[PDB]
């Protein structure tokens, strides 16, 4: 009951994934970052695949710049590395 | 004390030992035995351990007289260093303390660090124009800079060094640590820095078992206190340790029960169940580790090459499958095992590297876990998180079993004859069954071509396999007897592995040769016809054929059989076929992963795909891939600039 009440008050995931180990959920996080990682796939894959909203993909491509998943030498054009 | 009398006593004991030296003139040293001197003159041999400063000097001048007096006397009286290789007691690096200072000791261990061939001046003649030219202030190579404050002859202070008349000698400083084979029980890698002189320099490499016997000297490196700050063993003689002392020994009463255990039925099943009894399942992984412990025969061909005799294992899987625990139980079960992590906690944590010492700033070659465990095992946990320097040298240490470093003024090659039973974690958190192994593994694709066994300890939810592991963990926590205890005790099994890796050397038989041949040709043409008009898949490579023979000989050595029985070669096929499913089979067809990938499809699509608003549409109606697949294809192409 303590373990059950802990998982409920945390809301760790929809399917109860162990986000405490990877800091990512399979459905809402791992599936999106797997499909995400001129600008061919930056504009096309964001539309025909329906990966997410404009604000949702913006934070993912931003975090991809730090982890090394999206590289863009120039500001006008952005690419995925 | 009675130095002149000791010279006469040394000359009395000195003559068959000096007789062969009288023949060989270029020999610049003389190997003298302490037990021989103890038989001739026990009181003289006792002074060797008590006052080694006056004993070595008096013995050198004494044997010089025993050299010039008889015939065949050399013209130039070359320096004859008294090398006492044998001693009545053998000390340990951990047992060594401040009590044995200025005493002739014989400490055993393994060399980890070593310096270059640094020349040092023996007779430091200082050039003083005013006066006092040939004056010598005898300095030792480890000692600090010696400089007189004033000339006693004329009172001048114009002091300088005369390196034209100075007689320089060779000098090398190494680090002797505890042997990880047996002295690792103390769990303290204590070190005693030692020095080397002429005929001792370049006499041993790092990661080698040596038995040094010298005088324990001291050095006042710091001026913060009058007492010494660091002790340095002045090595008088160096010698590599014998085989019996550097290998596991078995009692004669145990040699009978080890042979009795070999005659016991289902010996293979007993050893598999005896390896990590706490963890549930993974019997294929347990048998694969068992084949790695009883490594194959290592033979050398007369053509110069040496056939490999090790089987490296890699345990890839999601977190929570007790893949790190499997590297623990084997760490204590294996005879010579160094349990370590992939994290580069030191400059030479994984592979031997070069680092400048803190004493004189000179680069010293420090060994690693793949060097100290030579002729043994090295269980590397978290193999996917390694430094770039270690990742570049493991490609050679796993196949050629050599580590050739030629940087930082240190050029040499080591012997990395270790069985790397490693375990890596996927860089995506959990391993996906829809992607190949190097796609989710941080290890390079060429590095995977070295491991003979790669098991996938994946986590799969199933009511049958989860209810068994749940009740098994409960039995382990409850303290159940048969749930934690092995069928073969760890103490006896540790000797059983050393007995097989030393005495039993199986040889291939005609029955097993036909089984290895029929299996290799059976895999051929398994999937090559599939990917026609392009890169045809190679289901099995000749590299894996050598790995199959190593596993077939591993199963014969585990049974303590001097021949590879047809049943032994069949057992290695099941383990290979089981790994096939993990990689290169039962996944993207055969040839999967291989060197880099199956290519059957990926490579095939690569050649077809090979201001870009037109090329995205061109790939659409081409039908080579869906809009989602052709999207992810160019992300990997943009990664390499394509
Ligand atoms: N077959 C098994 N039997 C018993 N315990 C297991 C088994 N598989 C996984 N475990 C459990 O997994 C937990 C973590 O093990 P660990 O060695 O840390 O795996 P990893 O390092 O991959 O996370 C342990 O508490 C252990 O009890």
């Amino acid at each position: 009951e303590i373990i059950e009440a802990m998982m409920k008050t945390i809301a760790v995931d929809e399917e109860g994934n162990l986000d405490v180990s990877i800091l990512e959920v399979g459905k809402s996080s791992k599936k999106i970052n797997k499909i995400e990682k001129p600008e061919e796939k930056v504009i096309e894959a964001a539309k025909q695949a329906g990966i997410g909203t404009k604000a949702d993909i913006e934070k993912l491509l931003n975090e991809l710049k730090s982890d090394g998943r999206v590289y863009e030498p120039r500001a006008g054009f952005y690419r995925v590395i | 004390m009675d130095r002149e009398e000791m010279i006469a006593r040394f000359a009395k004991f000195l003559i068959n030992r000096l007789k062969d030296l009288l023949t060989v003139t270029p020999k610049r040293s003389l190997a003298i035995d302490w037990a021989h001197l103890n038989s001739f003159d026990p009181e003289l041999a006792d002074e060797l351990l008590n006052n080694p400063e006056e004993a070595i000097a008096s013995a050198e001048d004494a044997i010089q007289i025993v050299l010039r007096e008889p015939p065949l006397l050399v013209e130039r009286e070359f320096k004859v260093h008294a090398r006492f290789y044998n001693l009545p007691k053998t000390l340990l690096v951990k047992e060594l303390g401040s009590e044995h200072i200025n005493k002739l000791i014989q400490v055993e261990g393994i060399i980890t660090r070593v310096s270059e061939v640094k020349p040092f001046v023996e007779k430091a003649v200082f050039v003083c124009r005013d006066c006092g030219n040939e004056m010598v202030r005898l300095q030792r190579p480890y000692e600090n800079l010696v400089k007189p404050a004033k000339c006693d002859a004329c009172g001048s202070r114009n002091i300088e060094l005369d390196v034209d008349k100075s007689r320089f000698l060779n000098f090398q400083s190494f680090r002797l640590q505890d042997r990880p084979e047996s002295l690792k029980g103390g769990q303290m890698p204590r070190f005693v820095d030692a020095i080397l002189l002429d005929d001792l320099v370049d006499a041993a490499l790092p990661g080698d078992r040596v038995l040094v016997t010298g005088v324990l000297r001291v050095i006042l490196e710091q001026r913060e206190k009058r007492p010494i700050f660091k002790k340095i063993l002045e090595v008088n003689h160096i010698e590599q340790l014998s085989k019996e002392i550097e290998e596991l020994e078995i009692s004669p009463e145990d040699e009978q029960k080890i042979r009795e255990l070999a005659k016991r039925k289902d010996i293979v099943d007993a050893i598999v169940d005896s390896i990590a009894p706490a963890i549930w399942g993974h019997r294929i992984v347990k048998k694969g580790i068992a084949l790695a412990l009883f490594g194959g025969v290592q033979r050398t061909l007369p053509d110069g090459t040496k056939l490999r005799g090790e089987s490296h294992v890699l345990l890839v899987g999601d977190p929570g499958v007790a893949k790190s625990q499997l590297l623990r139980y084997v760490a204590n079960l294996a005879p010579r095992a160094i349990y370590t992590s992939g994290k580069s906690s030191s400059a030479a944590g994984l592979t031997a590297a070069a680092v400048r010492d803190e004493f004189t700033g000179s680069w010293v070659l420090e060994a690693g876990v793949l060097v100290l465990a030579d002729g043994g095992f090295a269980l590397i946990d978290e193999f996917d998180k390694m430094s770039d320097r270690d990742r570049s040298a493991i490609h050679e240490a796993l196949e050629q079993q050599t580590i050739s470093i030629s940087k930082a003024g240190i050029t040499a090659t080591l012997n990395s004859r270790t069985t790397v039973i490693a375990a890596a974690n996927p860089k995506f958190g959990r391993f996906n069954r829809h992607k190949s192994l190097p796609e989710q593994l941080d290890l390079p694709p060429t590095l995977l071509s070295r491991f003979d066994l790669i098991f996938l300890l994946l986590d799969e939810p199933d009511e049958k396999v989860d209810a068994s592991i749940a009740e098994h963990i409960l039995k382990v926590r409850r303290g159940e007897a048969e749930a934690v205890t092995p069928k073969i005790p760890y103490d006896l099994l540790k000797k059983y592995i050393a007995y097989a890796r030393k005495n039993v050397h199986p040889v291939l038989s005609r029955e097993a040769m036909e089984e290895i041949k029929r299996y290799y040709v059976k895999m051929r043409k398994g999937l090559r016809r599939g990917d026609e008009d392009g890169v045809q898949p190679i289901p099995i490579t000749a590299r894996q054929l050598e790995a199959l023979i190593r596993l077939s000989e591993a199963h014969a050595r585990m049974r303590l059989s001097e021949t590879v029985t047809r049943e032994d070669a069949r057992a290695a096929i099941e383990i290979i076929e089981a790994m096939m499913k993990t990689i290169a089979v039962d996944e993207e067809g055969n040839l999967d992963v291989s060197i880099l990938e199956v290519g059957k499809s990926s490579k095939k699509i690569n050649k077809i795909e090979k201001p870009e608003e037109k090329v995205i549409e061109a790939a659409k109606q081409a039908g080579i891939g869906t809009k989602a697949d052709i999207e992810k294809l160019l992300n990997e192409l943009k990664s390499d600039g394509r």
